[PDB]
């Protein structure tokens, strides 16, 4: 049993037609301190899969030494180990998966929220979440903290369901994901500006996309409010 | 204070209440007659904290007496039972509650029926063919449930209250030193001093 | 419960699901959480819903008494300091979280207030379990200068993004439509998205399938002359 | 929330955050967390938003019903009356509110009101937990007698700070100038305050 | 839950409600409250479920093994303090297990004990527990003679659990009827306590409290 | 412990066509002891219905003091009360003791005597109004209720079949529910008459 | 603190049939007031014609299951292949839930399939392994609204024969595949109407002995 | 369990133990013989937690019979006694210690002499002319401080144990069933059937 | 406490104050929580003293037995090595570390450890209970690739203001010279740098 200390918040992700999108900013909170600004919490494995992690930052570093220690691991005596016996996003998840459930069942969890996107070999999209309890469930619309209460809701009015998602193009879905990192950095006290986003497509492969920024914020408004009631 | 039984047969209530009074470690006394006479055709036994049940029972005391001065008239068991019930309702929401829990036996001049009213702490009345409060229900009901009848002799009353109380005395843990047994009928109020 | 309250041109609009729970049960399926507090001063309660229906009668019930001493129409800032300064006396424990909108002789207002006695100002607000996806589709889609019929588009989706994502509510969407030199146009059952489907079966019993042992008739007339 | 008030050449200004957080939540981001108490007497509000709306709706009132009698109050009056509500109701109160006005014969002056209810009469105060993070800052920074223009940049560049770190903190930055000219607003979005 | 056992010329029976609940919620009905370690032994439920099913057949287990190893039929004393010896090693973690042990074997005769979970192990000729224990008991004791025929030893099992179902709210469902004999247990069968009740009602003239 | 689920006991409501329907369970218990199989739940002021479900000392209080307030109302409106009326009556005395609530579930039921409207409404224990077209339940074996009503209702249902209804509602309810039962009541009301039939059910 | 248990909500529903057994749930998945996914699997082929459902804590439902489908490869390897019989799985799946007696898996779990004898089968199970056979269990969020209804449905309780006046029950005739379906859809829509994390999906999984079918029905997602 | 007392007089040591066994609110059994045979002239008779207190007693038994057989030599009741007082001092510092609280009589046959041991469960030894574990030694010492004296018989010893007792059914709250005595002398351990 | 580590032009520059208090006592009012690791690679220490002195001190042994079978290590080494121990033993310990050297191949580079055992490679750190204050200050003031005597101002000016408004933070500032040159300390007095 522990506690967070330095902290990332909502990873979001969905589904489209080709692939998947997966999106996280760069902000490492230490409680109400906005302490560390250049932390990336979307980690790529291959180039096929991309695992965001959201909770505590000691915790992420770990698992992306597992992960990076799984690709060498992988690679060992393995002739196809950048072919036919590459890793799949369901390989890295599942691992994932059960290191998480076999630490919260010895009381010592990995304080974690953690959505892996990907596509197999056969071309599906994998898009899966499992948490600090050892959760997991799949979604066509994922995401961790905060972006569960708001970009969720923003995110299913693209793809409410399964069969929205052969309707669903990549400019469609990124444009969906942006804006709910702009509503996030809106309503969320724990978000920042500068965010990373990853495109898994099974024709175009990997896109990973860093130093993005929230534009386009509607802040006119506030001009016109004044006081909380009575004030004129 | 521990056991209270009351028992409405054809003619009569019958009330038997424990004599024990334990401080704790010691048994103080083995003599205690738990109750109070509110009318010459009402009587009212009680259990529950120390001091409260004595202060209560006599507070009503006074009150029904009160009444019967001042009217020249003898209230009814029912009418009883309503002014106690709407008083430990009273209580139940106040600084320091009355913990007490009675059981009040009256014979109605009017009706010419026995009756038997449980009335607990808060304030929650049911009239019965026979009642307890406490533990004293989980080991007699059963006895009660099967051998009650409605047209009871007062004779068969006391037997079968007899049964419940050996009932009592063989698997309850806590020594109650025997019991008071006193009936109510249209002649009033009398103790049976050999049980 | 979803609530939201929208500015638009040349009045307010206000919205609410219709979702009831007593903890993970719907007590009712189809409740009005849009009251009025005058003619053209209404609001949307989250919270404890008893609370949210007191606060509402009294400070509508004071406001009436108000308008009729100072033969004036009663005003939202008026409605808004009375709310504030009953529910902070009370520290919190009268439950009542509202949104407040209206119009009145100085213009539109809209306003939320919290059940510590806090108020705040606003061109578009959300409330209750469901105000996190009701505020994402208002931030992704509000503008200055709505028309009504947008406005009145941009809250009913803002409650609909709190009916099928939050679990705390549901049903039904409700909206009043407060204009300037205009009636207040309260919808109820604006949207009707949550029908029930027809049963499988019809479970109407045989007559005399329940076992009963008495019958009589119950006498709810007075005592009968002659 | 981050707020400030200083004192310059021709009066004070009043400057401030606009986040209001139900704990990670950002429940308004475009608070108005400066508030008239009379024409020339503002505050800045931190702590339960409640007790401060309450606060400052009671000395508002104090302060019309004492210009009714006595004519336009001073701004230390109007400080001791926040201090009375303060210091007699600390119990039952979460409230920091720094107070700032103008008179002609007493010019800009600031008075911070913490969470005890004392009072501290200031060239410069900050407050709110975003604050924290510019003690460094302003300390470094602060002179008396800057013009308005230096003024504005001072707290502009402070806020901006306090905004950066403080994650209870952001929005756009509000102010209001008090001087002899009268009342000017002033509001600063983020697309000009976080490039500095 | 309401089960009980006694002993009589006859031999032994046991009798059990079958009502389940958590907390006032009534789980189910149909609970089979009698465990039956083997053709000749009988284990009663009450405290926790699974502790009593769990190791009541884990004792069954090793009444097996000891006949085989001992070519004898396990002793009802020997066959209980395996049970309340396991228990005891397991005492403080938290089972929750309050049964009897019931047998009928040459040496012994019929032979019933109270194991429990907190280590007790108590030979007896008459043992209640459950929730309604002590509505069960009344009648027990009241009508209980060493003397019974196995059809009224039988009926007063029956009637005792029916006391107990009336009374206590957790009581309930169906009574079960056994009759531990030398040569084996034999099942009496399940009798709804709603149909019961107003045949015994009717034939007994009992509960007229109740009006049916 | 928790005064809402000491006594137990269940009240149920449904509307038919020109009628309504109102029913209880007739236990009271303390816990796990069964103390009574005749209390009775539901009351009537004129042809105003009544259910009282909770802590049965309230349940007993507050019928006395709607009888107190419906007879001053009568003597000074010189009519019987309507169902409407009674709710919001109701709903008012209950949050008048907003921190110190009675812990009960009423349930009101009758037929408007002016427009023959049948008439249902539930509350919690402060006064909130549930005003369901459909049913109205309360009690320990509320969940159990909703479960049944939900099922087994259809709108318009006549006397007779509305009885066979809520009958059911209530005793399969009651059966899942060990607070619940020893005995059940069922009023059919009408505009100008009523009828009342116990049940009988099983005694566990 | 840290808190080792979670509720994913959910409600499972499993009868027993003359020669078949259903075992369905809907496909909701949630935390407090948020959905995680309208449609997440949570009932189970298992393999021998038994189906599984580990109700409650999703995290420990799902390591149950894995378990059990392991249990079966096991029994397999073990034992030449033998069927692992419905009684045979139900008192195996008692020893891995009492395993962790003392630190339980949270769920309500239910299997469904047939017996020996080709008669339909529904066992139900405690977080600690208490387990029964029944003709009919609900398990989750909703059992409370839906077991009453069974009882009603199903079992013909509080029901009479028109005209005996309580004298005579209505005799327990036996239902069809199609007759439990309509009951199962009508339980859950009630459930949906009632409970709010009741909704989006229903899945039921129909075992006879032909082998194991699925049906997927949609639920208000409100 | 509850009462337990001993006394040591002239010629035996004389140990009257509660009959009685209550599980909360039944009482179980009120036939209970809360004492075992150590050796043929040493009984140790024992109070405290259920299920403790027979696996404690059990224990000591096997494992004097076993020193009894290994050398062919009853161990005096000195030697039994210490040996109980080591394994409880050994328990209560133990991860879960056994509440046993124990009399040991004894007749030594080598001095000619009877014993009484009083050990309770932190294995605290006193060897005492009469003794009591719990609340037993509060009704009773003040009788057997006033009685007492070394050269009784044993026929006086069990008539102040029955004054004793008397005593104890009178002034406790709780009905502990009667007591079963045993007598421990040169002869052995024998069973007093009628008290 | 108040720590820092700055990398400039010519390498990296640490630097903390000498205060230890136990509660409102000052225990030591010249601490050196400047700690040496390796000779060209060291540490300043937050937190629990016995703590990060035992972390410090295992620290040391690796770096040491490190060296004598593989050469002198990295900074990131040092820093990896101070990690592991956080945060395999974050439950039992309460250290913040901030880690600085000086490779011929890297230059100079900081690398801070907060509580759960995180590592960040940044230009400059701060850290202690003092550091909250000049977040603004520093923010605001840090250049890279600064000269020595700018970094050396830049430190001794952060430092200043933390120890100014932090009472856990006092007495002179120690300061090492991490560069190609080699080590060099210093320390600068209160009537110094009160003074800036
Ligand atoms: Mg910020
Ligand atoms: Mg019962
Ligand atoms: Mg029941
Ligand atoms: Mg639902």
């Amino acid at each position: 049993t522990q506690q967070p200390i330095v902290t990332g918040t909502s990873v979001i992700s969905m589904k489209y037609d080709n692939g998947v999108i997966i999106a996280a900013d760069n902000l490492g909170s230490y409680g109400s301190l906005l302490r560390f600004n250049g932390v990336e919490r979307l980690i790529p494995v291959g180039d096929n899969t991309v695992v965001g992690i959201s909770g505590d930052i000691s915790d992420m570093q770990h698992i992306e030494r597992l992960l990076k220690d799984l690709v060498t691991e992988n690679a060992y005596d393995n002739p196809l180990a950048d072919a036919e016996e590459a890793l799949e996003p369901s390989y890295i998840f599942e691992y994932l998966a059960t290191v998480m459930y076999q630490r919260r069942s010895k009381m010592n969890p990995l304080w974690n929220a953690i959505i892996v996107a990907g596509v197999q070999s056969n071309g599906d999209q994998f898009l899966r979440y499992v948490n600090l309890l050892g959760v997991t469930y799949s979604s066509p619309t994922l995401a961790t903290g905060f972006g569960a209460h708001m970009a969720n809701p923003l995110l299913r009015k693209v793809v409410d369901r399964e069969s929205d998602i052969p309707k669903t193009t990549v400019q469609v879905a990124e444009e969906a994901i942006v804006n709910a990192m702009r509503v996030l950095y809106y309503r969320d006290a724990r978000s920042s500006r500068n965010f990373s986003l990853a495109i898994i497509d099974k024709n175009t492969g990997l896109t990973f996309k860093k130093n993005l920024q929230v534009e386009n914020m509607k802040w006119d408004f506030a001009k016109d409010i004044k006081g909380y009631g009575t004030q004129k | 204070m521990d056991i209270i039984l009351g028992i409405r047969v054809q003619d009569s209530v019958i009330l038997a209440s424990s004599k024990a009074v334990t401080r704790g470690i010691s048994v103080l006394k083995d003599s205690d007659d738990k109750t109070r006479q509110l009318s010459p055709h009402t009587l009212m036994s009680f259990a529950g904290e120390a001091g409260d049940t004595v202060q209560f029972a006599e507070y009503i005391q006074a009150n029904i007496q009160l009444y019967s001065i001042r009217e020249d008239y003898e209230l009814s068991p029912q009418a009883v039972s309503s002014f106690v019930r709407q008083e430990l309702a009273k209580s139940i929401r106040s600084r320091r509650p009355y913990q007490v829990n009675v059981l009040i036996g009256g014979y109605d001049k009017k009706k010419n029926k026995p009756e038997l009213y449980q009335i607990d702490y808060l304030g929650t009345k049911v009239e019965l063919p026979y009642g307890a409060h406490g533990y004293s229900g989980f080991y007699t009901f059963s006895l009660l449930d099967h051998h009650y009848r409605p047209d009871m002799t007062t004779e068969e009353g006391l037997d079968l209250l007899k049964l419940c109380v050996q009932e009592l005395e063989k698997r309850m843990p806590m020594d109650f030193k025997g019991v008071i047994v006193k009936i109510v009928d249209k002649d009033g109020i009398r103790q049976v001093d050999d049980f | 419960t979803t609530i939201v309250g929208v500015k638009f041109n040349n009045g307010v609009v206000i919205a609410a699901d219709t979702r009831s729970t007593q903890g993970p049960i719907v007590a009712d399926k189809n409740c009005a959480k849009l009251h009025r507090i005058s003619p053209k001063i209404w609001c949307a309660g989250a919270g404890t819903a008893a609370d949210t229906e007191a606060v509402t009668q009294l400070i509508g019930s004071n406001i009436e008494l108000h308008s009729l001493y100072t033969s004036r129409e009663p005003r939202v800032v008026s409605a808004l300091q009375m709310l504030k300064q009953h529910l902070f006396k009370y520290q919190g424990h009268i439950g009542a979280y509202l949104i407040v909108a209206g119009v009145d002789p100085t213009g539109s207002h809209l306003f939320s207030i919290d059940a510590h006695g806090s108020t705040d100002v606003g061109y578009y607000l959300s409330l209750g379990s469901g105000s996190l996806a009701a505020m994402a589709v208002l931030e992704s889609h509000w503008k200055q200068d709505l028309t009504k019929e947008e406005a009145i588009k941009l809250a009913s989706d803002a409650i609909q993004a709190g009916i099928w994502n939050d679990l705390g509510s549901g049903s039904n969407v409700d909206v009043c439509v407060m204009e300037i030199g205009k009636d207040a146009e309260y919808l109820r059952n604006y949207l009707t998205p949550n029908v029930r489907e027809e049963k499988q079966k019809s479970y109407k019993f045989p007559r005399g399938t329940t076992a009963v042992l008495k019958e009589s008739i119950v006498n709810i007339c007075d005592i009968q002359e002659e | 929330t981050s707020i400030m008030a200083v004192t310059f050449k021709d009066g004070v200004i009043l400057g401030a955050d606009s986040r209001t957080t139900t704990g990670a939540y950002i429940a308004n981001r475009v608070t108005d967390k400066l508030t008239r108490v009379h024409d020339k007497i503002w505050c800045c509000r931190s702590g339960s938003a409640a007790d401060t709306q309450a606060i400052a709706d009671i000395v508002q009132y104090h302060l019309e019903l004492y210009t009714s009698q006595y004519g336009t109050p001073s701004t230390e009056t109007a400080a001791s009356v926040f201090k009375e509500l303060c210091y007699e109701n600390k119990d039952n109160l979460t409230a920091g509110i720094i107070v700032a006005g103008y008179d002609d014969k007493n010019k800009g002056e600031v008075y911070t009101i913490p969470l005890g209810g004392s009072v501290h009469k200031l060239p410069y105060a900050i407050a709110g937990s975003g604050s924290t993070f510019i003690y460094g800052y302003c300390d470094k920074n602060f002179r008396e007698n800057m013009s308005k223009e230096e003024t504005v940049d001072f707290i502009k560049h402070s806020l901006s700070q306090a905004i950066k770190w403080d994650g209870s903190s952001g929005g756009v930055i509000r102010m209001v100038v008090l001087t002899a000219a009268g009342v000017e607003r002033l509001i600063f979005y983020p697309d000009e305050y976080e490039q500095l | 839950t309401t089960t009980l056992a006694f002993r009589f010329q006859g031999g032994i029976i046991v009798a059990v409600d079958s009502r389940a609940t958590a907390g006032n919620w009534v789980a189910s009905q149909t609970v089979k409250k009698v465990i039956e370690i083997n053709p000749f032994l009988l284990g009663t439920m009450a405290g926790g479920a699974a502790d009593c099913q769990f190791w009541e057949t884990w004792l069954g287990s090793q009444c097996r093994l000891h006949e085989l190893r001992e070519k004898e039929r396990i002793s009802v004393a020997a066959a209980s303090k395996i049970l309340s010896n396991l228990v005891y090693q397991y005492k403080g973690a938290g089972l929750s297990m309050g049964t009897m042990i019931c047998g009928y074997t040459r040496k012994e005769g019929p032979t019933i004990y109270y194991v429990d979970s907190d280590g007790t192990r108590l030979k007896g000729d008459i043992f209640c527990v459950g929730s309604g224990q002590t509505f069960a008991y009344g009648v027990l004791d009241s009508n209980y003679k060493w003397d019974l025929s196995v059809e009224d030893a039988l009926y007063l099992g029956k009637r005792s659990i029916l006391a107990a179902a009336h009374r206590d709210a957790y009581s309930g469902g169906s009574v079960n009827l056994y009759h531990v004999t030398e040569d084996g247990w034999i099942y009496h069968g399940n009798h709804d306590v709603g149909e019961l009740f107003w045949k015994v009602k009717e034939e007994e003239g009992s509960f007229n409290n109740v009006i049916g | 412990s928790d005064p809402s689920s000491i006594n137990g006991g269940i009240v149920v409501a449904m509307t038919g066509k020109d009628c309504v329907a109102i029913a209880c369970d007739l236990r009271l218990g303390s816990q796990s002891l069964g103390v009574s199989n005749k209390f009775e739940k539901i009351f009537h002021y004129g042809h105003v219905f009544l259910g009282i479900t909770g802590l049965a000392t309230d349940v007993t209080t507050l019928n006395e003091m709607f009888r107190y307030k419906t007879n001053l109302y009568k003597l000074k409106e010189e009519r019987a009360i309507e169902p409407e009326t009674f709710t919001q009556l109701v709903s008012s005395s209950l949050y008048e003791r907003r921190f110190g609530p009675y812990f009960v579930g009423p349930v009101v039921a009758g037929i408007n005597s002016k427009s023959g409207k049948p008439f249902i409404a539930g509350f919690d224990l402060i006064g909130c109004i549930d005003e369901a077209k459909d049913f109205i339940v309360s009690g320990t074996a509320s969940d159990q209720l909703f479960g049944m009503c939900e099922s087994l209702y259809e709108p318009n249902l006549e006397p007779e079949d509305l009885f066979e209804t809520i009958s059911q509602a209530l005793l399969n309810a009651a059966d899942r529910d060990a607070l619940s039962g020893w005995g059940a009541v069922v009023y059919i009301i009408k505009k100008d008459e009523v009828v009342k039939r116990y049940l009988k059910m099983r005694q566990d | 603190q840290f808190n080792p248990y979670g509720d994913n909500g959910g409600t499972i529903l499993g009868i027993a049939g003359e020669d078949f057994a259903v075992l369905a749930g809907d496909t909701r998945n949630i935390t407090d007031y948020s959905i995680n996914s309208r449609y997440e699997p949570k009932v189970f082929d298992c393999g021998d014609n038994i189906v599984m459902s580990a109700n409650g804590f999703a995290a420990d439902g799902d390591a149950l299951v894995k378990r059990f489908k392991n249990s079966v490869k096991w029994y397999h390897f073990d034992h030449n292949d033998k069927k692992l019989s419905i009684n045979s799985a139900a008192r195996n799946i008692q020893h891995l839930l009492y395993g962790k007696r003392f630190f339980p898996y949270y769920v309500h779990t239910i299997i469904a399939g047939l017996d020996e004898d080709g008669k339909g089968a529904v066992y139900s199970f405690d977080p600690v392994g208490s387990y029964e056979r029944e003709q009919c269990r609900a398990g989750g969020a909703a059992a409370s609204l839906i077991m009453p209804f069974l009882d009603n449905q199903v079992n013909f309780k509080n029901q009479y024969e028109p005209g005996t006046n309580g004298k005579v029950k209505k005799p327990l005739k036996y239902l069809s595949v199609e007759e439990v379906i309509k009951l199962v859809r009508d339980s859950f829509t009630s459930a949906t109407e009632r409970h709010i994390q009741v909704g989006d999906g229903l899945e039921i999984l129909i075992v006879t002995k032909d082998g194991v079918r699925k049906e997927f029905y949609e639920l208000k997602r409100d």
